[PDB]
């Protein structure tokens, strides 16, 4: 009752980590569809509250929600009061469900809109260099432009299925 | 070796430059072959046409694609 | 205890330096690149 | 035997009072998780 | 019966993909503490003629013993209980910015 | 001069802080930092340390879903390393192509 | 992290290099109008 | 969570008491997990300027186990400050004299070299035996798992495992043994 | 197994040898082409000091090792088992295989120090009063170099010197 | 004894033995053959 | 400095020491 590759049980006979068996892809494929139909049925019925989203804007990722502010370190060429849509959404999550992009979510599934409320310069930044015993010293001051956005709304649509 | 790197337009690092595979150019490459990474240029769609010059993109595989659509493949 | 006479990394009696494992791998990674460079410079 | 609210506190009386406050917010629907007020132009 | 993580402590995670395979859906509802995993709150804590008036129990303690009593009940060192000079007491911002 | 050189340290110490918080949030779910970051990239999820650390504090139910995804993709990698290519790739191991 | 795996899928080692995440525009007008091309 | 602002803050920055059993465990592994708890590196809200450390209670520090020949080889050196006041004792000598010194010295060397370290050490509670005071035993929350897996002696195996393991060789019948 | 007994009756001493029940090797070995009991059961590079069920089959009732011409082991594996038994006795995993104490001896109470992976005999080890510099540190040996080719399931190899 | 870096037997009655972590040479016939590993 | 031939084994440049370690039988 021993096969050619049978090893009596010792500390090093088998790996320490437990053996894991993944689900059958076929049986798992239809279970995934049931979870997507359940979450999609929660969006049509509006069974969700406040939403947060992770948007990629200005080479940077922001964890944003409604009626919150973000400070951008450059000029956008937009009048104060103009309403725009943030196109790249990596993640939109609720209390009971979360949607992830690969790497970006579809435009027909989430819509984030913001508004420009302030265009202003940063506070003066000191740039000074010094080297000892070399009469090396120079000072510079810079004021980077800034733009403040207010996230207006985060709404989703039932387009999963 | 510093002078050859300037002749080949390799001042800035990790900046692909295209050269011809000929003896004279290869000879300069054999002098700095320990400072560079050489890879052949592949043309799966062929040479860029005049209507594709602004739609190209050099991938990490070495292929030059003439249709950069930036959209998931429907396949 | 443990004085290295003079400056550490110069002279006759230096502080010994030993080759780690990643230092070996780092050098081998460079070699594999330049070995493939010899192949494309051959046609 | 069904959990409706749970609250923290330094004492057992403060926590029992905050739990009731948590339940009232759920009963009236004024939770933090509640969806934001809609300021969009009326359709 | 496979589960990446035990679905007992925080929430019930159920991962899923869309038909096109371009979105990862995650259904994660919160789990509630069972009633059997709790304890009951401990609510419970003569021939007298004179009403027991409230008696002050503020006993005198010297600086030393008082810092030893404070460092034991809060599990700290004696150093934070010693005072600081005027230079530092006047550098502190009494109107700091408050975020939410 | 200290204020001018401190702009390199601020960025460095932030990423050190995020990683320490991600490492702590991953051990609550029986994972290590390399197995979470490395396997989220394999699922085409491009979330940085800053966002991940914010989710571990303010969105704990979403961070456990991300750890279960990384653990699922990690187990598919082992299964593929035991096969010789015959078995197909995993459901969460597929890669979306962009032309 | 992930640089070598990205290179095996015909991608860039740094997701900032190319692809949808960086190439696509970051915003647009709420009305639907497109935004002017970004400088980079 | 829909709590009030004050309770929400009190819970997030709350101190938890952990329990560790040092029986047949190497001090370092014990000290590695006790060091992150004392600083709060197991909390996603960790910051050095936040006193977010926890309480660690280690029991059975007299029954720790060293690997190798560290009981004889390892040396703890100190100086009284006076001429001829340099002392050197082995781990065995120190352990018989102070059954909590080894674990205390291993943790004290793993904590950051700053002023906060002496505050983290007041939140560390060591007991040689399994006895623990009532007060410290009433405020426990969780028992951390032992890092090392204590192997079983040959007298601890059941008759099933002994019969499950096959015999490998056939001794001669004429051998005196 | 054989046993020897002495019976004294009437100031006359008698010595005899009696055979006893002897254990038999389990049938159907995985690798019948193996040369010693180790490769026949695919146990090469897969046992440690803590695997006492394996180690007990090659030692005597008092903790001593059995000859190699009896067990049939290879010199390479006989040396590993000889060293893994030494470390099992030192860790307290063979409490029923203790040395024979002559009549009239009561071992003294000695400091109980728990230990494992003990290469050297405790009494023959001197303390490290001078650790040395970082490049010439005096390390503390942990384990055995005879078990260096054992199957490692981690990315970090067996460290034998602390 | 005599401390030696290279132990060597000087007669047929000398015998090697490892004790106290080092090798020794003992001899009952001629006790002057005794050596200690240095 | 030191001559190329020495009575004592002369310490190598770290790059050479790494080369000798990669090129081992
Ligand atoms: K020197
Ligand atoms: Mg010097
Ligand atoms: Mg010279
Ligand atoms: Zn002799």
């Amino acid at each position: 009752s021993y096969l050619p590759g049978y090893v009596p049980k010792t500390s090093l006979s088998s790996p320490p980590w437990p053996e894991v068996v993944l689900p059958d892809p076929v049986e798992e494929t239809r279970h995934h569809a049931e979870v997507v139909k359940k979450v999609n049925e929660m969006i049509v019925t509006g069974q969700y509250g406040r939403l947060f989203a992770v948007v990629h804007f200005a080479s940077r990722q922001w964890k944003v929600t409604s009626e919150d502010l973000i400070l951008i370190g450059n000029e956008l060429d937009l009048a104060c009061g103009e309403r725009i849509r943030l196109e790249k959404v990596l993640l939109v999550g609720a209390d009971n469900f979360t949607l992830l992009g690969k790497p970006l979510l579809g435009k027909d599934l989430v819509r984030v809109e913001a508004t420009v409320i302030e265009k202003t310069e940063s506070w003066p930044r000191i740039i000074m260099r010094f080297r000892k015993r070399k009469n090396f010293k120079k000072k510079r001051i810079v004021t980077t432009p800034q733009t403040v956005l207010r996230i207006n709304s985060i709404e989703i649509a039932p387009c999963l299925l | 070796e510093k002078d050859i790197i300037k002749m080949l337009g390799l001042e800035k690092a990790h900046t692909p430059q295209v050269h011809k595979n000929i003896p004279s150019v290869n000879a300069k490459l054999k002098v700095v072959k320990h400072l560079i990474r050489i890879k052949p240029l592949k043309l799966p769609q062929g040479l860029p046409a005049e209507e594709n010059m602004s739609n190209t993109c050099l991938k990490s595989t070495g292929e030059l694609v003439v249709q950069w659509h930036l959209k998931p493949v429907e396949q | 205890r443990g004085r290295i006479p003079g400056r550490q990394w110069i002279g006759k009696h230096r502080r010994p330096r030993f080759v780690s494992l990643r230092a070996k791998q780092n050098m081998i990674r460079r070699l594999e690149i330049e070995a493939e460079n010899h192949y494309w410079l051959s046609m | 035997k069904k959990l409706i609210a749970e609250g923290p506190g330094e004492t057992v009386l403060v926590a029992e009072e905050e739990a009731a406050r948590v339940a009232l917010r759920k009963l009236y629907g004024f939770t933090e998780n509640r969806r934001p007020w809609n300021y969009s132009k009326p359709k | 019966t496979y589960s990446p993580l035990p679905d007992d402590y925080n929430c019930n995670v159920e991962l899923a993909l869309t038909s096109d395979g371009r979105t990862i859906v995650c259904y994660h509802p919160s789990v509630d503490i069972p009633y059997e995993h709790t304890k009951p709150i401990p609510r419970p804590d003569h021939d007298q003629v004179l009403k027991t008036r409230l008696e002050e129990k503020v006993e005198h303690l010297e600086e030393g013993p008082m810092i030893e009593q404070l460092s034991k009940m809060f599990f700290t060192t004696k150093h934070r209980w010693y005072p600081h000079g005027r230079y530092h007491r006047c550098r502190k911002n009494l109107n700091p910015p408050k975020d939410r | 001069v200290k204020c001018t050189k401190a702009r390199y340290l601020k960025k460095k110490n932030m990423r050190t802080l995020w990683i320490n918080r991600i490492t702590a949030a991953s051990q609550e779910h029986g994972l290590k930092y390399p197995a979470l970051i490395g396997n989220l990239v394999k699922c085409q999820v491009e979330l940085n340390r800053k966002v991940l650390a914010d989710l571990a504090i303010y969105e704990p139910k979403t961070f456990k879903s991300l750890a279960a995804l990384a653990s699922r993709r990690r187990h598919e990698g082992f299964a593929a390393a035991l096969g010789d290519g015959k078995e197909p790739e995993g459901i969460f191991s597929r890669v979306v192509q962009y032309h | 992290a992930g640089g070598q795996w990205r290179l095996q899928q015909g991608l860039a080692a740094n997701p900032s290099g190319y692809g949808p995440l960086t190439e696509l525009p970051d915003w647009s007008y709420a009305d639907g109008r497109p935004a002017p091309p970004m400088k980079g | 969570s829909s709590f009030s602002r004050a309770p929400q803050q009190w819970a997030t920055f709350a101190r938890i008491w952990y329990l560790l059993d040092g029986k047949m465990q190497p001090p370092g592994k014990l000290a590695a997990m006790a060091s992150i708890r004392l600083q709060g590196l197991h909390k996603p809200v960790y910051h050095a300027l936040s006193d977010c450390g926890d309480h660690v209670v280690i029991m059975n520090t007299r029954h720790i186990a060293f690997s190798g020949n560290k009981w004889e080889q390892k040396v703890y050196s100190s100086h009284t400050g006076y001429p001829g006041g340099f002392r050197q004792v082995t781990a065995a000598q120190l352990h018989l004299r102070d059954p909590v010194a080894i674990v205390k010295l291993a943790i004290y060397g793993m904590l950051p070299k700053n002023l906060h370290r002496r505050t983290m050490m007041e939140r560390l509670h060591l007991f040689p035996d399994e006895y623990i005071p009532e007060d410290i035993l009433k405020n426990l929350v969780e028992e951390l798992p032992q890092p090392r897996k204590i192997p079983k002696r040959l007298d601890e195996y059941t008759q099933e495992e002994i019969d499950a393991f096959p015999r490998l060789w056939t001794p001669p019948e004429d051998y005196r043994l | 197994f054989r046993e020897v007994v002495e019976t004294q009756e009437g100031k006359t001493t008698i010595i005899e040898g009696r055979i006893t029940a002897t254990p038999k090797e389990s049938p159907n070995p995985p690798n019948p082409s193996g040369q010693c009991p180790i490769c026949r059961w695919n146990l090469k590079h897969k046992y440690n000091y803590d695997d006492v069920l394996l180690l007990s089959q090659f030692i005597r009732p008092h903790g001593g090792m059995l000859p190699r011409k009896i067990t049939g082991l290879c010199q390479e594996e006989h040396r590993k088992i000889e060293e893994c038994v030494k470390m099992a006795h030192r860790a307290g995993l063979l409490p029923n295989h203790r040395p024979r104490l002559p009549e009239g001896v009561v071992p003294k109470s000695k400091p109980q120090l728990n230990r494992y992976l003990t290469r050297w005999a405790p009494g023959s080890v001197k303390p490290i009063y001078k650790k040395g510099p970082r490049w010439n540190r005096v390390r503390m040996p942990v384990g055995s170099p005879l078990l260096r080719d054992n199957v490692c399931y981690s990315r970090t190899p067996w460290k034998l010197y602390h | 004894f005599k401390n030696k870096t290279v132990l060597k037997k000087r007669c047929k009655d000398c015998y090697l033995v490892k004790r106290r972590g080092r090798w020794y040479v003992y001899c009952k016939t001629h006790p002057r053959h005794k050596q200690r590993q240095m | 400095g030191s001559k190329a031939v020495t009575r004592h084994r002369r310490v190598m440049h770290f790059q050479r020491q790494k080369l000798m370690a990669v090129t081992e039988y």
